């Protein structure tokens, strides 16, 4: 059934799983048109595929051509998205392959039902849980590739870097989406966060900085204290 | 017009012959059903006074024999048997209507309803989703599941119904996914009338009973039989348009002929309002969104 905060250790356990987001598969800016209409205009997205006891992301770029000449794109969006995710499955060996793929919305269960039909066995499960992936096009490497991309394309990165060297898959994705939901609830104040210090650098092969443990627990303090600000801003408390 | 005569009425119980019911008390002198139209597959249905659990009955036609029903008191159901013996069985019904001891099938003369109900239904077919091939005709009860149902336990007793699955390989092709998906005409179209019913026709029989034994006996499978063939049909963009009026006509006796009491337990919300006014076919079934709308606003 769905995916919720009373069986949260199950995505940390050693059955093979995937989380897919796909609100930033279909992105358009609108603006005015000379006769001083409405339009959209597309601009790249992205797949957002997870494994959360790895850190593993498959991140599929949605290059903006493959919107071109079709209708109802938000609904194509779904479409695409499983039909993404059940290519990406059916190129894994079969020790690699999920055993269950959690959807972030409840519209992509039907999508991905459809496409994983020879895949009778792959659970395909919602989730109860207001999860933040759509921050990731916060993580500035993340958005490089995807506004640079010419073609559809395929990027894996470890979105932990090397954390799980110190840490547990648990509290590994505790910290991803606290500094998620802080990129998503104020992105300014979050990214002068993690990069005030100069002398802390994001490595080559990494998406964040390098800080030491101690390091992480004054980040992961002043983005709870950001969150919970934001949370007054919003609210007057 | 032919006879189902009864040897006798040992326990009380309220017997149906088509969309007609009687109540007959304990022991009441009452030998059979006369005057039953040639030409229709009839269905007669019983339920006891005592226990209103199980309506139970047996479609049949009355050109293939000559079926007689009787009370066994072992079984404790009201049993049909064919008679071989036509001479045996014409002096049996003689007898019985010359002493007066039948109730007459009460056809009005302008009146199509069982027509109209049963159109397209065929004893052959309902002896093939029926299985039991010592009887010329077929037991159906409340309680009987369809081979689906099955699927997600006796086979013997099950109701063999197409199995109709929006989400299976048999309704998706490799590659057309979001296409089959949302417009079901593939499925429709080439998977069921071209090759398993084989034409409309059959399609319309084995919906138009499967409405029946919902109607009749409550069999909830049979309920969700009809509904499904209905959304096949509806969430198909491309169907000949002969079939989509004659399945307005079809829906529309379906829907009079409901017992107004009964329409929360035997109609399905959501099926009928993305039937009525968000499928494909929207727009087609005039006769039915019209009956439906002044009968059961309610549900939509
Ligand atoms: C009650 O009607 C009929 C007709 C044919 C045979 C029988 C059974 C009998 O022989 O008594 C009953």
């Amino acid at each position: 059934g769905a995916m919720n905060s009373s069986n949260y250790a199950e995505l940390f356990n050693n059955d093979i799983k995937l989380f897919v987001d796909d609100t930033n598969v279909y992105r358009v800016t609108v603006h005015k048109t000379f006769e001083g209409n409405v339009a959209t205009k597309a601009i790249n997205g992205c797949i957002f595929t997870l494994n959360p006891k790895t850190g593993h992301l498959f991140l599929k770029i949605i290059h903006t051509s493959v919107w071109a000449g079709q209708k109802r794109l938000s609904q194509l969006a779904k479409w695409k998205t499983a039909e993404e995710v059940s290519a990406l499955v059916r190129s894994l060996p079969k020790e690699e392959q999920p055993k269950q793929i959690i959807v972030t919305r409840k519209a992509m269960l039907d999508p991905l039902e459809v496409h994983m039909l020879d895949f009778p066995n792959i659970a395909i499960r919602p989730t109860e849980l207001r999860l933040p992936f759509s921050a990731a096009m916060s993580i500035d490497k993340l958005s490089d590739v995807v506004m640079k991309a010419t073609e559809p394309q395929m990027v894996l990165f470890n979105i932990y870097d090397d954390w799980l060297d110190r840490i547990s898959s648990y509290t590994a994705f505790s910290r991803l989406t606290l500094l998620l939901r802080a990129l998503k609830t104020n992105e300014e104040s979050a990214k002068m966060i993690l990069l005030s210090d100069p002398t802390i650098t994001i490595k080559s092969y990494h998406l964040w900085p390098s800080f030491t443990d101690e390091q992480w627990i004054t980040i992961e303090s002043q983005m709870r204290d950001l969150i919970l600000t934001e949370y007054g801003r919003k609210y007057n408390v | 017009m032919n006879t189902v005569p009864f040897t006798s009425a040992p326990i009380e119980v309220t017997i149906g012959i088509d969309q007609y019911s009687f109540n007959v008390k304990e022991n009441q002198p009452f030998h059979g059903i006369k005057d039953i139209p040639i030409g229709h597959v009839h269905v007669i249905h019983f339920q006891h006074a005592d226990n209103s659990s199980m309506r139970y009955g047996y479609w049949f036609d009355c050109r293939m024999g000559n079926f007689y029903i009787q009370y066994d008191p072992k079984d404790g159901l009201y049993k049909m048997m064919e008679e071989r013996d036509g001479a045996k069985f014409e002096n049996i019904v003689h007898n019985f209507k010359e002493r007066q001891m039948m109730v007459s099938y009460p056809k009005i003369d302008e009146d199509d309803t069982w027509y109209n109900l049963t159109e397209f239904v065929q004893m052959d077919k309902i002896r093939k989703i029926v299985r039991k091939d010592e009887n010329q005709f077929s037991y159906v009860d409340s309680s009987m599941t369809t081979v689906q149902e099955n699927e997600l336990s006796d086979p013997a007793h099950s109701l063999n119904y197409t199995v109709i699955n929006f989400k299976s390989r048999e309704a998706i092709r490799p590659g057309h996914e979001m296409e089959d998906f949302l417009d079901k005409s593939y499925y429709l179209n080439t998977v069921m009338l071209q090759g398993i019913f084989k034409n409309s026709s059959n399609y319309f029989g084995e919906l138009q009973f499967a409405f029946l034994n919902a109607m009749f006996f409550g069999n909830y499978g049979s309920s969700l039989q009809w509904h499904a063939m209905i959304e096949l049909i509806c969430s198909s963009a491309t169907v000949p348009k002969h079939m989509l009026d004659k399945l307005d006509e079809i829906l529309y006796y379906q829907i009079k002929t409901l017992p107004e009491q009964y329409s929360d337990i035997l109609l399905n919300e959501r099926v009928w309002n993305i039937c009525l006014y968000s499928s494909f076919q929207k727009n087609s079934l005039h006769n039915t969104e019209k009956i439906m709308e002044n009968k059961y606003p309610e549900l939509l």
